[PDB]
DNA sequence: CCTGCATCAGAGCCCAAAA
DNA sequence: TATAATGGGAGTCTGATGCAGG
RNA sequence: GGGG
């Protein structure tokens, strides 16, 4: 009924590995990877395709899907076709198939037996914007990376190598997913640096530092202006549903106007402006209105400058610039009488 | 009461820092992050009912 | 008349309010003693009685 | 035509897709520097419509002479920006998920149809117990497993992976049995 | 609120008042042209400044929000005519 | 004062914890420029 | 066994047993509603009063789906709809600050877990890990549709405020119906002493 | 068969609402 | 990318209805 | 917390 408690119970069902057991599983995974490489040469296939086919039979029919990068939809037909070419190999070649299968099996057990390690690292990273289980799942992702890269020959215990990859995965998770406005991982690193720096500066000075005091402490390249711009970028958004007051009946979003949609006054104004504009180009001449109207466009916006204007106005090409002026000129005289258009300048 | 909460939160930071990064080269000034305490007091005065 | 680069955002007077301007405080960035919240160049306060 | 009636009904996953203008592939919202929407994210204009009236994202086609065109470069339709209130997106789940209204609103609608109690439906949905589609002749604790039976994890592992146990031998003590040997329950393997 | 230049809240009990009087066109104005019916309120203002009478109202925008919110809950809300055929209250904008 | 339970090492320093708001003479506070009051709270006394 | 030169067969079955909404979607698909009506009608002819009572409640749901034309497996989601953006806005307020709707954080949680699930599947993670990921996905869908309904309410970090889900928006005094639908703020109005 | 017993969904309106 | 590190921290009162239990 |  408690999702953390349930998961803790499930990990506790896989016993921890002995030094021997740890080395045994690790050994089988490495040999299996080498087996798949060799199986590629012999067969003329793809090492990844073989690996997904080998892996499919260990986990069972439960998981069958297209894998991003694989050339074949990885449906029961293709895994049977390809598995039958692998089981049709001679005894000395076919020994490598058995190796790959057992490699994958040991990998599963190795991962499962180390899940408690991830919990003990993730619990220390709580409170940074990802839920505990989100931290465990990202931590588990690194553990998978660690199992694939582990070299057992170095005689190191597994826990030593895994921890680097698990710590790496959680920290990348926090940097990627914690913000409504996503920030590049490197930029998040810089922001955190300013925080630590200012926090030191406040501890020696007994008061808040200025932008200038932080810019000095950050070294060359930093002025006060850049510290401020960085802080502006680091601002997290706030919920529209944030309550205002002790009565539970007021939201912040309710105090925010909608600036996009035209207001009744403005919508009214736009209709009235189009109506006076066309009822104005026709009171000189429609044709000198037709030449001018094409040079801007009512609902289109057809302003180039000199080329395009070569085609259909009705004249050749320099002339349209001139009738643009007499249209604009007669409009200008005609405007002083019907000075109703002055007020639309706001 | 709000002060006591803020002090206990700062202690979480102390115990967690007494595990990571070298069990020796730490003074009290580097071990303490005052952010939890400042927020609790600022939280009480600016937003308590 | 070229369409101007800037628009008129001036602070005005709400419906039904108003009086005599008795004081003004102007606070910029880069004046002694004042730093505003990030991004804010200057703050002006007008007290009307 | 005039509205005389309002019907409300369930939506198939096909129909949910019949509404959708695109899949939201990323938790990203808007770009931190440009403040414009992130491509394929929750505000993407390629899915839900243009931010500005009759104007595409990159600005190749900027006015209403084109309505219905989809810009080749940036992918945004030229229409009224009002459509960002109307057009739906969708998320394609990897594994199906139950709609909580039809589970937790009592008596459960799913539960009544399948003759599953409140406790049972919780346990299957929240991954506490297995429910059997095809026993394939399995039998557990002497009785055959029948379809729609609930199994715990331990019960499932015994059925699915077999039963086994490992016994530690005190260091240096040699075993009283040989590798490969069939063994009865209670037989002595080592001094302890 | 006064500081936002707000409108007065005409609430559930106020609608009942208009209903008991049977003033349907007054009530409909409160529910459409004087609030969230966008096509109607823009059109109504234009009519008063031109001396024309205000137009018959259209679909209120907060109902369209309600429809889309039920779709986000995976419920199909369909407006129908007398012949049981679907009626499109989005005027083609949300369909491919 | 830092004490190492393992070693014996002692490093002592005075660390800055931030600011605490002060009450004025008439019993009020100044929080972000605005004068404020803290209202007393009645409740059930601890005990048995 | 390539060392011991033996093929072991460990006693165990090809049994099909599943967890979660995926299992349920199948059982709901494997319902012939016509038959279950027939069965429940035959059971409706029976004493002890309780037998007839339960067959009725069941028969009402069966008949509901039958008349309507709805398939029971639709109560399970494959594609989850996404509400249009202007209804969950991200807007720049006066100060140049951004203010955003709670639905965006609920969707982000969902999208991350879905993406992580796609990745864990392609990389062939163990069943324990895929199981954890799948149940977290249910909880993320559960918070999106009705938050707080089952389990701990999802909150923004460092706040006790439950995030406002689709169900909270529709229902209650502050809900869509009783706030913006049966009553509204209006133009051409004023107030005084 | 009947009764304890829990889990859930209810708890007035409008205005300032000083964030 | 390599000493080893392997199971978490935390908060009233009403009436109606569908449920395991003498 | 304050107005009817
Ligand atoms: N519903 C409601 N009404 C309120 C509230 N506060 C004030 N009122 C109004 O306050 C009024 C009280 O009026 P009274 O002056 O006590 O009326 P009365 O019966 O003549 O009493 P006297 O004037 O002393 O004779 C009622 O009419 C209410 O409508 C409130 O919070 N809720
Ligand atoms: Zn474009």
């Amino acid at each position: 009924s408690d999702p953390v408690r349930q998961y803790l119970h499930e990990i506790g069902q896989v016993p921890l590995l002995t030094l021997e057991e740890e080395v045994e599983l690790a050994r089988k995974v490495e040999e299996g990877m080498e087996a798949i490489k060799k199986l590629s040469e012999i067969t003329g296939l793809d090492p990844d395709l073989i690996r997904e086919v080998v892996r499919a039979k260990i986990l069972g029919s439960a998981r069958v899907r297209h894998i991003p990068g694989l050339k074949e939809t990885l449906d029961p037909k293709t895994v049977e076709e390809i598995d039958q070419k692998l089981k049709s190999l001679p005894k000395e070649h076919k020994r490598y198939l058995h190796i790959a299968r057992e490699g994958e099996a040991a990998r599963q057990h190795l991962i499962e037996a180390n899940l408690r390690l991830v919990v003990s690292i993730a619990k220390k990273y709580t409170g940074r914007g990802l839920s505990f289980l989100d931290l465990i799942q990202e931590g588990n992702q690194g553990l998978i990376r660690a199992v694939e890269k582990f070299e057992y020959k170095r005689r190191f215990k597994f826990s030593t190598y895994a921890t680097w990859w698990i710590r790496q995965a959680i920290n990348r998770a926090i940097a990627d997913q914690a913000r409504t406005i996503r920030i590049p991982v490197h930029m998040v690193e810089t922001i955190n640096k300013l925080s630590r720096t200012a926090r030191q500066l406040q501890q020696e000075l007994g008061r808040e530092p200025t932008y200038e005091e932080i810019a000095e402490a950050m070294g060359p390249g930093w002025d006060a202006k850049r510290v401020e711009e960085t802080l502006k970028i680091a601002q997290e958004p706030v919920s529209l549903e944030t309550p205002i007051g002790d009565e539970k009946d007021s939201f912040y979003g309710d105090f925010i106007p909608d600036e996009h949609l035209p207001s009744p006054v403005d919508a009214a104004t736009q209709s009235l402006l189009s109506e006076e504009l066309e009822k104005a180009l026709s009171k000189l001449s429609e044709r000198e209105a037709m030449v001018l109207k094409l040079r801007k466009g009512l609902i289109d916006g057809r302003e180039h400058t000199l080329e395009e204007v070569g085609a259909f106005f009705g004249v050749t090409r320099e002339r349209i610039r001139q009738i643009e002026n007499k249209a604009l000129r007669k409009l200008k005289y005609h405007e002083s009488r019907t000075r109703k258009l002055r007020d639309f300048l706001d | 009461d709000q002060f006591r909460v803020g002090l206990a939160r700062l202690a979480r930071g102390v115990r967690e820092r007494m595990l990571m990064g070298s069990e020796d080269s730490l003074t009290p000034a580097k071990l303490v992050n005052s952010r939890p305490l400042e927020a609790a007091i600022r939280e009480f005065f600016s937003r308590s009912q | 008349e070229k369409a101007r680069d800037v628009k008129d955002t001036s602070l005005r007077v709400p419906p039904g309010e108003g009086g005599i301007v008795v004081r003004t405080v102007r606070l910029r960035r880069g004046d002694p003693g004042v730093e505003l919240k990030p991004g804010v160049r200057e703050v002006v306060r007008v007290y009307v009685a | 035509k005039e509205v005389r009636k309002v019907r409300i009904a369930l939506a198939s996953p096909e129909k949910i897709r019949s509404w959708s203008y695109g899949e939201v592939e990323k938790p990203e919202t808007i770009n931190y520097r440009t403040l414009k929407p992130e491509r394929d994210g929750l505000f993407d204009e390629r899915i839900f419509g243009p931010i500005k009236d009759y104007e595409c994202a990159c600005g190749k086609y900027k006015r209403q002479r084109f309505e219905g065109k989809v810009c080749e470069r940036c992918g945004v339709e030229v229409t009224k920006s009002i459509v960002r209130r109307y057009r739906m997106g969708h998320i394609e789940l990897a594994t199906p998920a139950a709609h909580i209204w039809f589970v937790k609103d009592v008596p459960s609608k799913i539960g009544t149809l399948l003759d599953l109690s409140a406790t049972e439906l919780e346990q299957v949905l929240y991954f506490s117990k297995y429910i059997v589609l095809d026993p394939k002749g399995a039998i557990l604790n002497g009785v055959p497993v029948e379809k729609r039976q609930l199994l715990t994890d331990e019960e499932y592992r015994e059925l699915r992976y077999g039963k086994q146990e490992t016994y530690p031998l005190p260091p240096g003590v040699d075993a009283l049995v040989k590798d490969g040997e069939e063994v009865v329950k209670g037989q002595e393997l080592a001094p302890g | 609120g006064k500081a936002q230049f707000g409108g007065q809240r005409f609430g559930e009990m106020e609608v009942w008042a208009l209903e008991a009087y049977g003033a349907a066109h007054t009530l409909q104005e409160m529910l459409t042209l004087k609030s969230d019916d966008i096509e109607g309120r823009n059109a109504a203002y234009e009519a008063i400044i031109k001396g024309e009478d205000v137009p018959e109202p259209s679909v209120p925008e907060s109902f369209r929000v309600l429809v889309k919110e039920l779709q986000a809950l995976a419920l199909d809300v369909q407006t129908l005519d007398e012949k049981d055929n679907p009626v499109d209250i989005f005027e083609g904008l949300a369909s491919k | 004062q830092l004490i190492h339970k393992d070693t014996g090492l002692i490093k002592e320093d005075e660390v800055f914890l931030g600011h605490i708001p002060l009450m004025t003479e008439d019993g009020s506070f100044i929080i972000n420029g605005a004068d404020r009051v803290i209202v007393s709270q009645i409740h059930r006394s601890p005990g048995v | 066994d390539l060392v011991r030169n033996v093929v072991r067969v460990v006693e165990s079955y090809d049994i099909d047993a599943r967890m979660g909404a995926e299992a349920i979607q199948q059982l709901l698909k494997e319902l012939d509603l016509e038959a279950l009506e027939k069965e429940l009608l035959e059971e409706m002819k029976h004493p002890s009063r309780a037998r007839r009572a339960k067959a009725r409640k069941r028969l009402e749901v069966v008949r509901a789906f039958l008349d309507s034309g709805n398939r029971p497996e639709w109560m399970i989601l494959e594609a989850v709809p996404v509400l249009p953006p202007d209804l969950r806005p991200m807007v720049q307020v006066d100060g140049g600050r951004f203010a955003t709707s709670d639905l965006n954080d609920l969707y982000r949680r969902l999208i991350n877990r879905n993406n992580r699930l796609k990745k864990l599947l392609a990389q062939g993670a163990p069943e324990i890990i895929i199981r954890n990921e799948k149940r977290m996905l249910q909880e993320a869908v559960d918070a999106l549709l009705d938050n707080g309904r089952r389990g701990a309410p999802v909150t923004n970090p460092g706040s006790d405020r439950p995030l406002r889900s689709l169900t909270d928006i529709l229902s209650g005094k502050q809900g869509r119906f009783r706030q913006n639908l049966l009553g509204k703020r209006v133009d051409y109005s004023g107030r005084s002493v």
